[PDB]
């Protein structure tokens, strides 16, 4: 069971660990988050109280290095760091594991969200999608754009999903256009997961990684790569057991775990109604059928 | 974006643009079987591509056989429309390629966007205005020719047949629309419009009668009549 540490907290900020969050108020003595599990990538952000505007956080594995935050006054927000004084870091985390100045990450012990919203997400993967090579850790906001939207400004800053597009040369063979455009079979498992991903499990540790940036962060391209994977597995006539199987499970806790009133800004009615009762897998997706029509009925 | 009355006046500029009309691609005679069921027997159809500016009216002869063995007609129709015109294009020399595609039907616009992704800077539009270009199978030369087509042809023709000679585009493309309109709403009617007077021949090479200015401007009054009438006739007016 892992630390992140902080230095203090200066101003008023709700901080979210996971799918948990909590008040710290202005000049609280609070000095960070223990026992959270290993072997799972993790999330810590922010929102200050002050100004809702841009969500910010960082996604990281403590097996990766000792992280703290420390607010920075001039640049006005929590920045994730990493100690390199492995003895200053244990000696720094007692004291304040002692003097009990920290939340217990408060995972009940039936429960399997997390993993469940991350089985197949790698910290690895998340550093190629958010490019800043000198630190082990991940920094996403609410208004970090995806190079699909700079298509249609600022490169280092922004989200390098795996580009799909429909209506594209590389999504459609010539001669086979109607073929490839009403069938996406050629374009999801020879294009994407033989080409591009290698395999599904890198596939899926994408679609959950921009599903939690949606709703973590409310990043709008984020939330359209997770619709436009979904949309290419329905969409395709052919597509592994297993790999629908499993689509089912991960879209089930996607779904379970929003929040209910945020789902009128993060749900695409077009693609789930699409996906659920017209696509080729409307007969596919059990669990995430059941869910969706008694959680979000108006939806469809 | 779409075309409408208020952009009209673009379709008769000097940038290269083709309306295309899927509405006679796959026609079908529906009929009864002998157990007393229905069945459907395809006719020629044609693709009905033409640039409004000159006239040029590249009509591809659909033969039967393109269905044989297929399923889902309908649908199958919109890709071979789209098919068919990105073959047209790529067969055309470059400065005579379109700047833009304007699509009768907005089914069309991912058929032929898909089609035409090689050709990135060819604009797909829809449009908002309702043209009559279904009753395109109504002048007479270009129902016989996709009638006794016995294997796939493209023909070429003016719509316009000499018009441009002693009038605009616009002016064209105004009389074109009216005739059509007229063919479509009362085919009969407009037809003995336009043939009652023996006199008034069609050249070999022409598709309609040979009018003088005078004669169409009576020629077109007639038209807008019949169109009224059909109007009062149908909704009781
Ligand atoms: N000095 C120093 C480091 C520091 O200020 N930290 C306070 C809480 S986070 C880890 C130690």
């Amino acid at each position: 069971m892992n630390t992140v540490p902080f230095t203090s907290a200066p101003i008023e900020v709700t901080i979210g660990i996971d799918q948990y969050s909590f008040n710290v108020k202005e000049n609280q003595p609070f000095h960070g988050i223990k026992d959270i599990p290993i072997g799972h990538v993790h999330v810590i952000h922010f929102q200050h109280a002050d100004n809702s505007s841009m969500r910010y956080g960082y996604w990281f594995d403590c097996r990766m290095g000792n992280f703290y935050i420390q607010y920075d006054p001039k640049d006005g927000l929590y920045k994730m760091m990493e100690e390199r004084d492995g003895a200053k870091f244990e000696n720094i985390v007692h004291n304040f594991k002692e003097r009990q100045m920290m939340v217990s990450y408060p995972k009940i012990d039936e429960d399997d969200t997390w993993y469940n919203l991350t089985e197949f997400v790698q910290m690895d993967k998340i550093r190629k999608i958010v490019r800043k090579d000198e630190n082990q850790f991940s920094y996403v906001d609410s208004s970090m754009t995806t190079v699909q939207e700079n298509e249609l400004s600022d490169p280092a800053h922004s989200l390098n999903y795996t580009v799909i597009n429909f209506k594209s040369r590389e999504a459609i063979r010539p001669g086979h256009e109607m073929e490839d455009f009403l069938d996406k079979s050629y374009y999801l498992n020879t294009v994407m997961l033989q080409g591009i991903f290698k395999n599904s499990s890198n596939y899926f540790g994408e679609l959950q990684f921009a599903f939690l940036n949606a709703m973590f962060f409310g990043n709008y391209g984020s939330s359209l790569q997770w619709h436009a994977m979904i949309e290419l597995i329905c969409s395709s006539a052919t597509v592994p057991k297993h790999m629908l199987d499993k689509l089912d499970e991960i879209l089930y806790y996607q779904i379970k775990t929003l929040p209910e009133q945020y789902s009128d800004i993060l749900l695409n009615e077009r693609v789930w109604n699409i996906c659920l009762y017209s696509s080729f897998q409307k007969n596919s997706l059990h669990n995430t059928e059941k869910i969706m029509e008694n959680k979000y009925p108006e939806l469809l | 974006g779409a075309m409408n009355s208020s952009n009209y006046a673009e379709l008769f500029n000097n940038d290269i643009k083709l309306f295309v009309d899927d509405t006679n691609v796959y026609r079908v005679t529906v009929h009864k079987t002998f157990e007393g069921n229905v069945a459907t027997k395809a006719i020629n159809g044609c693709i009905f591509t033409l640039n409004p500016k000159t006239g040029h009216l590249f009509l591809k002869i659909i033969h039967t056989s393109v269905w044989a063995g297929q399923k889902r007609l309908s649908q199958l129709a919109k890709w071979k429309t789209a098919e068919e015109v990105s073959a047209l294009v790529r067969s055309l020399p470059k400065e005579e390629q379109p700047k833009q595609i304007i699509v009768t039907r907005k089914a069309m616009l991912d058929p032929l966007e898909v089609h035409m992704l090689d050709f990135p800077n060819i604009a797909i539009r829809p449009t908002e205005l309702r043209l009559p270009f279904s009753a395109a199978m109504s002048i007479d030369k270009l129902s016989d020719v996709v009638m006794k087509a016995t294997e796939p042809q493209m023909v070429l023709f003016n719509i316009y047949d000499d018009w441009l000679d002693r009038i605009s585009s616009y002016t064209a493309f105004s009389r074109l629309t009216l005739l059509l309109r007229a063919l479509k709403t009362n085919e009969e009617s407009a037809k003995m419009i336009l043939l009652s007077d023996p006199t008034i021949t069609i050249k070999s090479y022409h598709l309609w009668p040979s009018f003088t200015d005078e004669q169409w401007i009576t020629i077109e009054s007639q038209m807008r009549d019949l169109i009224l009438t059909e109007y009062g006739r149908k909704y009781n007016v």
